This record gives structure tokens, C-alpha cells and sequence, in this order.
DNA sequence: TGTTTAGCTAAACA
DNA sequence: TGTTTAGCTAAACA
């Protein structure tokens, strides 16, 4: 099977691609995951290495939240195997493989990848995706002031709906802003579309 | 070029303010399918004038035919919401074509 | 009444496709105060003419003097777009109110 | 010291599984892109499989249908795994909604399906470790007015709480909801819907005065 | 004395 | 052959 491990003999990773306000480390997130522990079990095995800089001690490569939720349920140890060849890539896939990481957790991610001279064909290789996929989280690195608002504040949260927006505002920004600057407006994939279609409709009534 | 059916055209036509003449033009070509053309050498009428005789009724029809609820607004909108309202106008303008072939495919 | 100054006037028939006798006949009477009968009697039209010549300069005007990023529209809609324009409206002409109360805080 | 290889030809998906067939993560673009990682990188999140009781040697999924077919379409012949025999259909709903793979339909169907064993919404709620307002709010998908239900099966609207909205509002005035959904550019969302409900408010105070 | 709107022309345009 | 729109009248209206 796998094996018990002691959880003070268990570190989260420092470098894992979820930071700390994500929301599945959210206080309610938690006290579920660990409800569910409590009474049934962890029943999903979390992976560890071998901390090779603290001998006997373990590093996780996935499962933080069940093991905060151990921590929660009160648990002497948790069920886990040993996998030492697993970096920071293999971590990125198996969150995006669970939909547990943001937008600006992809980004950043990206971000740290190009700083040390990767290229986007090797990023997109190395968690699986397109090069399209890296183009459109790169565009969240660098936004915008007032679309950067938007996005922080999470008036518009879809990486494909920014990346609408930012191509909008590159032609036309003082009518972006306009549309932005009211704080009725829904930022939707329709809402944006419809701007659009009306700048393009007013671009050729420049040319009319 | 377009078409009443007999029973369309006289809803159209309804407490309309408007001439014989108008009415018989509207009637040739609306009903009948004649060309406008006909009755402007007839008549001895510009083909503007018959145009816009045709024009009158047709108008008419379409405001009788609107759905309840439907109604004319104006207001002073941001430009994009302009645009919204415009669109808006063809997707209905699109819908009472097909509500009128559909009585006259009735009829 | 209706009046404008000469340089609302100017701004009015920027670009009208209107002749000489409209731009005289509504300069007479929007801007110079001319009573309407005045060119009705001296350019030998009807009262209807000259009404008509003062009323295309003034919606001109109307339109120009719209807010910027502003525009009228009129539709026939659906009751419940109805409700959006009339709402879009409202907070519309409330922002406008917060600009006009501003630039006269500042001037 | 480790999981172990299974080949695949002994194990079965369970036919029971919350998800559909229609599941987005069952498509294959999804699927595709899990051979590939799989295929470069290994399965490194090992699958739970119970041993099959009604047919020696076989295994059924616990969880981890999606590395399984991934792992097929890479071209492997086993997938690392280990056995839990005791593992049932709750924890597999828990499983799933931990990853937030369920679509509100396939939780509201999980849920109609424990209606008609006579279990009562309280200890489904315990079972899933969900609250009483969970449950409530997806009973509602299983019973939807005919056109709402059009709106939410093809996805004009996919979050429970505006459905939940929309029914209430179309238990009072259904021909003007029916009007509304009957526009296709209308977008539907907790906005949409809220201007919709003001404008209901506007006719219910013209029809008493 | 001014407004409105069916009805007409002209004449560029579709 | 049909449409558009400034500009004109007529004539009911306030």
C-alpha cells in the first residue's frame, strides 16, 4: 500500500505554485477537507520526497490541503508515498489538472520560468499546454491600469474576457476606459464582445 | 418589394389618415403586386411620390403589427449603450418579418 | 421662444446639408429674435415653409449639443428593454449632474 | 515503499461513477492532454482501485477514470495504483467535489438518486459533508420549469444560485420570464437577473396601481 | 402667428 | 425601377 508518515516530520513546499490567499487553503476549505478526513479518512495518498537538506525530514509534492486538513482533524499521521524526481513543473500539471490555481498563480508561474531564460515553447512542453495557453496568461503580467483594477478586484476574473479587453484597449483605450469607468457594467465574453462590435462600427464611421 | 394580404392590409390601413389615392396605390402594389411604376405614369406622379405613398401604408402595418408591450423611446445614452439599443431594434425588426410571413402563410 | 447666439448658430450648420434661404431664414429668427412671418411675407413662402426651415437648424442644434460620448436614439422595444433604456437613462443624466456640478466647483 | 503497477486490461471504470459522459474533463481535448503528460512525465498521482467482488483478478476505480483513460490513450500498459476495498459511492462524490469536478447537474442527479433510496436531505447533506442550503439549492435543478431547464442544460446559465433565482421569479410571473429567455442574446447572469426582477417589480406595481 | 404632417417635386443614388 | 430627403403647399389646429 502507501505508508504512514508522522505530519511534524512533514514540510509544504515553499515553492508551491498556490500561494497563500488561494482560496482552497480558504479557512471553510479547510475545516471541510478536514470534516471529510475526520470522519472517513485521507483516501487520496499524498506524495513527499526526501528532504535531502534535513535528513528524515519530507518535502510535499502534492496534497498541502489534505495535509492542513490532517492537521484539522487532528491526526497523528497521513497516508503518502516517496517520489523523489518530482519538480516544480510536475507540481504546476497536477494543480491545472485540478483547476486549483488562479490566473495570477499561472502567470507568476510564467513569469519565474522567462527569468531564468526558458522560453515559451519550453514552458508550454514542460506543463503541458499551448503555446496560445502561455501568450494569454503573459498578458496578466503586464495589464493596464484600469484593467488591472478590474482584475484585482475581480470585476473580470476569465483570462480569455482580459485578454479581449487589453486587444480593445490597445486600439481604442479612452473608450475602453469610458465603458470601465461605470461602475454598473458587467465584464462578461458578451459584454466585451458587444464593445467591440461597437468601436469597429465606429472606426468605419471614421472612414465614412 | 413586399406584400400585404388582404386582411393585413386593411389593419394597416385602419384609422390611417390618408387619401384615396394613397390608399388605391398602396393596394395595387402591396396587394395586387403591381409595380409602383404603374401608377406614377398613370397617375402622372413622380415614381418619388408613389414611393412614398407605398412608404406611408407599409409604416403603418409595421406599427400595427408590433407585439404588446412594444412601444417607441427615446433617450440620450453613453454611445456604446446606443449601440446596444440599435441592435437591440434589429433582432425585433427581424422577428415581426417573420411573424407577418407566417399570417400571411395562415391566410 | 427658441433662441441661439451666433455662435451656437455656427455650430448648428456645421455640416447641415441645408441652402442659403434655410441658413437665412433660421439666423433671422433663432438668432436675430425676426418673427417667423417676417420671411413668410418677404420670400412669398407659407407659414408651414418657414416653420420648417427654423425647425431642421434647431434639431441640428439639439443633436450637436448633446454631451460628448452622448447620442439620442429612439426605438420600439420589448417592455423589459424598455425598462433598461429608461433605467440607462437615469444614471445617465446623474453623471452628467456630477460633471456639470464639478467643472462649476472648479469655474 | 511505493504504489503498484496494474495493467490496465484488469481494471474497469464503475459504471456508478458521479460523472457523465459529458463531463468537460471527459472531453478530449482533456483527455489528450493528460496522455501527453502522462506520456513524458508518468502518472504521479497514483489511482484507487477496489478488487472486483463479482469477478475474480478484476479491480474497479475507486477514482482516477481520467489518468486511466489518459494512461490508455499514452499507450501504457499498467498505471500505478493501490487498493481500497473500502471506498463507496460517497466518497467518491466527496472525491470529486474536493476537485471540483462535478457539474451541478451531476451533483443534483447524485442527490435525486438518495431521494429515492427514501434518505432524507439531512444525512445527505452529513454524507457528502455539505450543508443542508447545498443540498437545498441543488434539489432544486432536479424539478425545473421547462424553458429554465433548456437555459441551464445548454449552458446559458450554469451557476445554482442564479437558477435558484430564476425559478422564484418565474413561480410569480412566468410569460414575461418565458419572453426574457426567449431572446438569444439575452446572457444570464446574478445582474442580468437582478434587472430583470426590477423590472417585474415595475409591472406587479402598475398592476395594483 | 407658429406647428404639424400628407402629399408633391427634383434629382442623386441604389 | 424604387429610395431618399430638403424643400415646397395646404389646411386643420392651438
Amino acid at each position: 500500500g502507501p505508508i504512514e508518515l508522522d505530519l511534524d516530520l512533514i514540510d509544504e513546499d515553499p515553492h508551491q505554485p498556490r500561494t497563500a490567499d488561494n482560496p482552497g487553503f480558504s479557512p471553510e476549505s479547510i475545516a471541510e477537507i478536514g470534516a471529510t478526513i475526520k470522519e472517513r479518512g485521507v483516501k487520496s495518498p499524498i506524495s513527499v520526497r526526501e528532504n535531502q537538506e534535513q535528513p528524515g525530514r519530507y518535502i510535499i509534492n502534492h496534497g498541502a490541503r489534505r495535509y492542513r486538513g490532517s492537521k484539522w482533524a487532528g491526526k497523528k499521521s497521513i497516508p503518502a508515498f516517496i517520489d523523489n524526481d518530482y519538480n516544480e513543473a510536475d507540481q504546476v500539471i497536477e494543480n491545472l489538472q485540478r483547476n486549483e490555481l488562479t490566473p495570477r498563480e499561472i502567470a507568476d508561474f510564467i513569469g519565474r520560468e522567462l527569468a531564468k531564460g526558458k522560453k515559451k515553447g519550453d514552458i508550454a512542453k514542460e506543463i503541458g499546454k499551448s503555446p496560445a495557453f502561455i501568450t494569454q496568461h503573459v498578458t496578466l503580467l503586464d495589464l493596464p491600469e484600469k484593467i488591472a483594477d478590474a482584475f484585482n478586484t475581480g470585476r473580470v476574473r476569465d483570462v480569455t474576457v482580459v485578454n479581449e479587453l487589453v486587444t480593445a484597449f490597445k486600439k481604442r483605450p479612452e473608450e475602453v476606459e469610458a465603458w470601465l469607468d461605470d461602475d454598473t457594467q458587467e465584464i462578461t465574453r458578451g459584454t466585451v464582445k458587444l464593445l467591440r462590435e461597437f468601436l469597429d462600427e465606429k472606426k468605419l464611421a471614421a472612414a465614412l | 418589394k413586399k406584400r400585404l394580404t388582404e386582411s393585413q392590409f386593411q389593419e394597416a390601413i385602419q384609422g390611417l389618415e390618408v387619401g384615396q389615392q394613397t390608399i388605391e396605390i398602396a393596394r395595387g402594389v402591396l396587394v395586387d403586386g403591381k409595380p409602383q411604376a404603374t401608377f406614377a405614369t398613370s397617375l402622372g406622379l413622380t415614381r418619388g411620390a408613389v414611393s412614398q405613398a407605398v412608404h406611408r401604408v407599409w409604416a403603418a402595418f409595421e406599427d400595427k403589427n408590433l407585439p404588446e408591450g412594444y412601444a417607441r423611446v427615446t433617450a440620450v445614452l453613453p454611445e456604446h449603450q446606443a449601440y446596444i439599443v440599435r441592435k437591440w431594434e434589429a433582432d425585433a425588426k427581424k422577428k415581426q418579418e417573420t411573424k407577418r410571413k407566417l399570417a400571411a402563410a395562415l391566410e
